[PDB]
């Protein structure tokens, strides 16, 4: 397009600009506290309706009451005093979606936060929204790399379905999910539109320095092209907090009806259980146990519900989420942590003591588990998926017998040792997602018990040397994996010869 | 013409105020200017021209003053056949996209329970096809069966299994209220119903009706939901002397749902924040499902035990009305046993010595008894071990084990998890199995075949194959 | 502090050692 | 146009488009001076650029 | 305070129009409000705790 | 603090003490 | 009107308030119960004993009901004498006040007459203003108001009118801020 | 001109009814007729020209319907080189009798969190000396710092510990906020400053700052207290832009003090007590301390932990707001070890 078409078209859009106002009717406020305004007259006035203050800032028509109405200010109630004016804006809260998204740092209003400019933007959607039926949904049926060894073999998760990260403070429940928008950077790299998968991330009840060092992360590994961040920090109003969820949702969506997958990572819930629990004490409503409101479970199930695979007749889109939640000691038995496993179809348990252990990432194979099982692995992966989780059973059980010791039978010694193999192999470090296919590999030395022979202070070098050699020589393997997405037997019999050939190569601890 | 008129809304709670002759309690109104329809059922009656209803639908879009419609009846669901094959909505909506609804009539959700002279109880056998079923907590043909499991221990897989084992084969209909679950299951039973031809586009066919309450409806709507399924079954029942397969999903979200509005309407929470109406509201609708002189109803229900603790109210109570009982334990998925069915705590009305032959009863606490004797030995195998036991005790962990992994049974449903396709075992070679081994049968080969086997005879062929392998 | 998990451990790891070598004479 | 330099015609219309509004219904800026102001000099630019494709 | 339950309109429309009028309060009561299966009867007098009841209808 | 876990551990200890009385006798 | 008050709250105040309405409204008379309760608004806030006297709890109802007498028993409407003989019985003399203002707020609301009030940044020139009416007129042209001034806005060269509970914005400012983000979001 | 009421009085909140012209939230208000000046921060408008406002000082000795005349404007504190090496109170008052402080401005105690534009993250390793400290949970100059113990576990010895190898060496200035606690430390703390020659009387010296809301000071003021030394430290990030050593005693107090105003506000309990406000209310002054283009503030808070209940909502969010966390296990003490510092637990 030449520069003076594109300038002409660009004026003649600024020409049709519209701009019509309508008598919108206005009340006073009988009182203002905590952000909740009493709103004296203000009729026809919708639930959930948008309402805007004095000073400029927005508010929530949440409470109709035949007296009063309660709204709830979103933003700073300094400004607010008694009798000011409250303006119906006459839409239901929405926030903007689309392409332009990507690249920025909204709030759970959907404001960019960023300081580059402003957003440009045509489209706006309703924050909340009735989720898919059950004729749009379709079966799981495509994986969702997250680049972690133990999440792709153990519990795979395909796209569509909701997985958990269940843990204590500081136990790597944010690793987790920097370590899947990092992986999903190279598919965007290459042309392959289907396996394109937008990430968002949302922030509720963090502190900004922290969301700071997060987004500095993706910048400095490019990640951020194809990432959204909506923050709704701690000084943030607790309606943010509460909308900030369902905010980011609604820009799944957008991904989703439009064929497209998106993938959206609610942290803690908890946060937004309390700013839920205040918005709704604050507005004297009768508190249900722990002070918490009646349908705060219908809170999370309505919102991690929306995620869903559309089926074909709609795109073929999907939308995965990773919803969060802190645990206070590791009870999972507390009323919160136990809905929310409900709801979602796995979950993944995270433990402090396999942290300190130099288990990282620290998960429980015993506890963790996904509805869609294999259906979503790879040819290759199921195979070698299967084994590697019963030997992991086992060496769980003979755990105990190493400190009863005094003997040892010779298969005993065997499935004790190749165990320790697996633990060794599935660790991994900070910021350091492995494809695919190179897992397949590593995992299939170390179920095989290749890696029996040398030292395990060895297994986690030998995984770096093995990969760096097969990528050099062995390139054509690794393409076939990729692209069939099998492993045939002549990659079987190449690979099987190789990994023995190669520990006797390397300079290693071959003494068992 | 709307004689009522929306006055107060917060949540999933609406205040009407009507001008003259106020709708009974439970009555169906119909709010008018809404872009979906919106339903709300009459519950308390607050004085001074006040109802307090609860909205089935996301209340969104509501304005005070809003004209409301009384239909002078309660929520009216579509019965009959046209319903079965087809996934039906709270007030009676069709939500599968393939029509309007075909029904001779419409019936009301509430009615009385059918009264005690007209019971007409009786006990019947019912092969499920699992062993562990059919031999520790046999179920009763027209009888209420529960599936008490924690989260995430596959209750929702053996409930799959059962319609394809029972709801197939069945001269009589079948209906499956799902309430509160994920609507993701709800899409793959529809699949799956539809590749296994229990369900069709071809009138005339489909001899089962699907009912789904699933999470995205909001409260109040899964609180109800469960009676528009009871309806569809009670017709079947009552105009046709048909035995009814009614599959229920997870219970507990019904008891769930009310608690999360009780506390809008007024209530008083309760030791656990349930609402004080549990046992009431709980009773009205295990005294409906029940068999009678016209038809019979053979209830599955799943009750959810969150953070697997069995003394919460809710399960605690529904214990009394079901006559046979299945309680799934999450030790046993960690060993890998499926159906992880406890066999102590699991048991059945029909587990008698009168009703039952002589011989079941026997083998089936022969079994009861050698478990619990091995339960109690873990504790000093724990520091000393299985070599420091007695003889006695250690054929007594030895045959235990075997049995214990000889509960396992792989089913159609969990090939995609397994590999292994499902089995299918008749009472007689379960019983005759199990028989075998409290005397000895298959104390020679390893415990390794008895696992996930569905008859000793598959068991002892493996047993000589490994030997021929090697 | 989980002893409970301590000794079930004990029990399902001696349990299989000495089952595993009843195993092979069975066979 | 905010400031001053001939800024008279345009609160002088604004008053014209207000009441305009007032008395109906609704209130449209069809005869509002920003936007022609705007486009004359974004007309301008164009014109600028319009020169040929060399 | 906050309310009481019988300060009903019905009941308050009556002493503002000032008619004595109560139709036998004596022995007799008019329902209020209906909730959760408890009806709350204005006047009614003379009924003794525990004490058996008639509706409209007929039930107990 | 988590009653059901505290109440498990003091029946395992329970046993332990049981079985630790019991093989002194034998000892 | 139907005997039915504006709109129905259960408050306290809000309580007593439509039940006097409705029945007042009722038989015949809506006014003579409004110069009741007005009178006893004008007296509630310019008399200190008769504040006391309302405000009084501790009071017995024989007591308030020999006091009341004493003021006046005619030139009230019978609605007014039986109010307050059952705020007596129900120990609701304290909230007096409170119903007698929100009463008069249902009557104002029936009235027809309303307050328009424009807002402007540069001062009304008695020309303008006279437009500005024949704009207002031509608008409804259905229904006598009463226009109100007030001139201390943020905006330059807008109109805003407030019209006891409807607001339409004609100012220029608005026009400002629209085309300014429209500029921005064109996404060239 | 007061225009203020006195309407009720209960405990620490204390209702006020004005003519005409509310002020707006946050607001200081003072009473007039009393000696040792009460000021009322503007909280809620109950309507009705009545707002509800919370006491700093003993609300005994008021009367109902006295006068009470308004600011316009929230408590502001006098701030600048003046506060170092003086002792100021919750209404930025003097309580060292050194004479009137000598500050440019007067800042109000309530401002908004930096934006998220104005971050920075300086991450450099703070050497305190401590081995286990160093080793485990080291601390990053810039950073949060948080120290978790029950009662007579340690927290106040560390305390000093740090002041003694951190803040004597450091560079920019530093302040002590003290929030409900024992009066005895905070007169050992300043006599200990003089005699370390941190802080002199001559001016030009005493690069460090003192705040104290000790337990002797009522509701209100314990929860404010903070606001008015972290004042004082922003005044330094900012303007001065030099790094600022934010010493800031056990905070628990600050929480509780608010659940202890909470109910009297008319506010319903939260799960065990505390106010609904817990989360926003402690946010907005977490979220001030933090390091941004124009300075760096490395704040050690002390956080105390009620029945050594780690699971109290109030310490248990606060975690999600520190970088650095050491927490201190009573166990440890009875064994002898000191600092009883919780490797497994100090992340
Ligand atoms: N897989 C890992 N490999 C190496 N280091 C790790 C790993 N996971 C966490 N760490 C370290 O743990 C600290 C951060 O833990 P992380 O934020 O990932 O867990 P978290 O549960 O999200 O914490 P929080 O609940 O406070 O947000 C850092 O010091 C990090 O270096
Ligand atoms: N027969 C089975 N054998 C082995 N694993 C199973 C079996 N059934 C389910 N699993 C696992 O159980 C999980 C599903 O649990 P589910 O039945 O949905 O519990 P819930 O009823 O609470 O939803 C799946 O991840 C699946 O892999
Ligand atoms: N580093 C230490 N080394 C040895 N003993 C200590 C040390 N610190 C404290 N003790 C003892 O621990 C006790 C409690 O310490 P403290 O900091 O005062 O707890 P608190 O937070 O309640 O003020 C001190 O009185 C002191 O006697
Ligand atoms: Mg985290
Ligand atoms: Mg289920
Ligand atoms: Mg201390």
């Amino acid at each position: 397009l030449s520069t003076g078409e594109a300038s002409v078209v660009l004026a003649e859009k600024i020409k049709g600009i519209t701009q019509q106002n309508d008598i919108t009717e206005y009340g006073t406020v009988i009182s203002i506290g905590d952000g909740i305004a009493r709103v004296f007259g203000l009729t026809k006035v919708q639930a959930g309706e948008m309402v805007e203050f004095k000073s400029g800032i927005r508010g929530m028509a949440l409470n109709l009451e035949t007296d009063n109405v309660g709204v709830v200010v979103l933003g700073n109630d300094r400004d607010i005093k008694e009798g000011d004016v409250v303006k119906r804006t006459g839409a239901i809260v929405d926030v903007p979606i689309g392409e332009a998204m990507c690249g920025r740092v909204f709030d759970a209003l959907g404001n960019p936060i960023d300081g580059l400019g402003p957003l440009k933007t045509t489209q706006r959607a309703r924050v909340e929204i009735k989720a898919p039926g059950i004729i749009p949904r379709q079966s799981v049926r495509q994986p969702m790399q997250t680049g972690i060894k133990c999440v792709d073999s153990l519990v795979p998760i395909g796209r569509g379905q909701r997985e958990l990260i269940i843990g204590d403070r500081q136990t790597g429940k944010t690793a987790i999910a920097i370590d899947t928008i990092l992986n999903q950077k190279e598919a965007f790299n290459t042309g392959d539109v289907k396996k394109q998968l937008y990430c968002i991330y949302v922030a509720v009840g963090q502190k900004r320095s922290t969301i700071a060092n997060l987004v500095s992360i993706l910048k400095q590994h490019d990640c951020m092209k194809f990432t959204i961040v909506v923050c709704a920090t701690a000084s943030d109003a607790a309606p943010l907090q509460f909308l900030a969820p369902y905010s980011g949702c609604a820009i799944g969506e957008f991904f989703r009806d439009n064929g497209k997958h998106a993938l959206i990572i609610y942290d803690d819930l908890s946060k937004q259980a309390v700013a839920y629990r205040q918005m709704s004490l604050l507005l004297r409503r009768p508190p249900g146990r722990e002070a918490y409101p009646g349908d705060v479970f219908y809170l999370h199930s309505r919102l991690l519900e929306r995620a869903a695979k559309m089926n074909d007749s709609l795109g073929g889109g999907s939308l995965t989420a990773l919803p969060v939640i802190e645990t206070q000691a590791g009870d999972v038995s507390a009323y919160i942590p136990t809905n929310v496993i409900s709801i979602t179809d796995g979950q993944i348990f995270l433990e402090t003591e396999l942290f300190y252990k130099g288990i990282r990432p620290a998960i429980n194979v015993g506890l963790s588990v996904s509805r869609v099982g294999s259906a979503a692995q790879i040819k290759a992966m199921k195979k070698i998926a299967g084994n590697l989780k019963l030997t992991l059973a086992t060496y769980r059980e003979l755990a105990a017998f190493s400190q009863f010791g005094s003997d040892l039978d010779a298969k005993t010694q065997q499935q004790l040792n190749t165990g320790e193999r697996l633990v060794e192999m599935l660790k991994q470090n900070q910021y350091t997602p492995m494809k695919v296919e190179e897992q397949v590999c590593i995992i299939f030395a170390g179920v095989k018990g290749f890696l029996d022979a040398l030292v395990t202070s060895e297994v986690l070098k030998f995984e770096k040397k093995f990969l760096e050699h097969v990528r050099t020589n062995h390139s054509a393997l690794l393409k076939r994996i990729r692209d069939s997405g099998d492993l045939s037997e002549v990659d079987t019999n190449e690979l099987n010869t190789i990994i023995p050939l190669f520990i006797q190569e390397g300079g290693f601890k071959l003494k068992a | 013409k709307a004689n009522g008129q929306v006055s107060q809304v917060i949540g999933a709670v609406v205040d009407v105020q009507f001008e003259g002759e106020l709708p009974q309690i439970l009555n169906a109104l119909e709010v008018q200017g809404t872009q979906h329809r919106l339903v709300l059922e009459v519950a308390q009656h607050l004085g001074d021209s006040r109802v307090r209803t609860i909205a089935m639908d996301s209340t969104e879009g509501l304005v005070r003053g809003q004209p409301v419609v009384d239909t002078g009846l309660p929520i009216s669901v579509p019965v009959g056949p046209g319903t079965l094959g087809r996934i039906m909505n709270v007030i009676g909506e069709p939500i599968d996209q393939r029509g309007p609804i075909k029904a001779a009539k419409l019936y009301p959700i509430h009615r009385d329970a059918p009264s005690f002279t007209d019971q007409a109880t009786s006990a019947e056998i019912l092969v499920t096809g699992i062993k562990v079923v059919d031999l520790l907590a046999p179920y009763a043909r027209g009888g209420k069966i529960g599936l008490f499991g924690g989260a995430g221990v596959g209750k929702t897989v053996l409930i799959q299994e059962l319609i394809n084992n029972v709801a197939k084969h069945h001269g009589g209909y079948s209906v499956f209220a799902g309430v509160g679950e994920r609507t993701r299951e709800g899409n793959d039973l529809y699949h799956e119903m539809m590749d296994s031809k229990v369900i069709s586009v071809k009138e005339g066919e489909s001899r089962c009706a699907l009912i789904f309450g699933q999470m995205n409806e909001p409260p109040g709507a899964r609180a109800r939901v469960g009676l528009t399924g009871l309806t569809v079954a009670e017709y079947f029942r009552d105009e046709e002397g048909k035995d009814v397969l009614l599959f229920v999903d997870n219970i507990f979200r019904f008891t769930q749902a009310c608690s999360e509005v009780s506390a809008l309407l007024g209530r008083i929470p309760s030791a656990v924040g349930y609402q004080p109406t549990l046992a009431t509201d709980l009773g009205a609708l295990q005294e409906r499902i029940t068999t009678t002189q016209k038809g019979s109803i053979t209830s599955v229900q799943a009750i959810y035990v969150p953070a697997d603790d069995l003394t919460d109210p809710a399960p605690a109570t529904t214990f009394a009305h079901l006559d046979a009982t299945t309680v799934l334990n999450r030790g046993l998925t960690e060993l890998g046993i499926y159906p992880a069915v406890d066999p102590l705590d699991s048991t059945s009305r029909m587990l008698d010595p009168i009703t039952i032959g002589e011989e079941h009863y026997t083998v089936a606490r022969g079994v009861q008894k050698l478990l619990q004797d091995y339960k109690s030995l873990q504790d000093i195998i724990a520091i000393l071990g299985v070599d420091d036991l007695s003889e006695e005790d250690k054929l007594v962990v030895a045959r235990a084990r075997k049995v214990q992994k000889f509960l396992s049974q792989p089913f159609f449903m969990s090939e995609v998890f397994s590999g292994i396709p499902g089995r299918f075992v008749n009472l007689k070679q379960n019983i005759a199995s199990f028989k075998a081994l409290l005397e000895g049968a298959g104390d020679e080969y390893p415990e390794s075949c008895f696992y996930m086997k569905g008859d000793l005879e598959e068991s002892l062929a493996a047993g000589r194959a490994d030997a021929l392998k090697s | 502090t989980r002893e409970e998990e301590w000794l079930d451990k004990r029990t399902k790891s001696q349990e299989k050692v000495y089952f595993d070598q009843e195993d092979r004479k069975a066979m | 146009a905010l400031k001053g330099d001939k800024k008279a015609e345009v609160l002088a219309r604004s008053l014209d488009s207000a009441i305009d509004g007032l008395s109906k219904g609704y209130m449209d800026y069809q005869n509002d001076p920003l936007l022609p102001l705007i486009l004359s000099s974004i007309e301008a630019n164009v014109k600028k650029i319009t020169t040929l494709s060399a | 305070k906050k309310l009481s339950t019988g300060e009903a309109s019905v009941v308050l429309a009556e002493k503002i129009k000032g008619i004595t009028q109560q139709n036998d309060i004596t022995e007799y009561g008019t329902v209020i409000s209906i909730g959760d299966g408890i009806a709350r009867v204005f006047g009614l007098t003379k009924v003794q705790a525990g004490e058996m009841v008639e509706f409209k209808s007929g039930i107990r | 603090a988590n009653l059901k876990q505290l109440k498990i551990r003091m029946k395992a200890i329970g046993s332990i003490k049981k079985i630790t009385k019991a093989m002194k006798m034998v000892a | 009107p139907g005997d039915k008050p504006p709109a129905i709250e259960d408050s306290i105040h809000g309580k007593y308030a439509g039940v006097l309405f409705s029945s007042a409204s009722s038989n015949k008379s809506l006014n003579k119960v409004a110069e009741d309760m007005k009178y006893f608004n004008q007296l509630y806030k310019e008399s200190e004993v008769f504040k006391s006297f309302l405000n009084n709890v501790s009071l017995k109802r024989n007591q308030q009901r020999d006091i009341i007498s004493a003021l006046g028993k005619t030139n009230f409407n019978p609605a007014t004498n039986n109010l307050l003989e059952t705020l007596i019985e129900n120990k609701r003399l304290d909230s007096l006040p409170k119903i007698a203002e929100k009463y008069m707020d249902y009557y104002r609301i029936l009235n027809k007459q309303e307050s328009i009030t424009i807002i402007s940044a540069q001062e009304l020139t008695a020309a303008e203003k006279q437009k500005v009416e024949q704009g207002l007129k031509k608008g409804n042209a259905n229904v006598q108001f009463t226009v109100v001034y007030q001139v201390d806005p943020a905006i330059l060269g807008g109109l805003q009118m407030y019209s006891g509970n409807n607001f339409l914005d004609c100012s220029l400012l608005s026009r400002v801020n629209k085309l300014k983000t429209e500029i921005a979001k064109i996404s060239f």
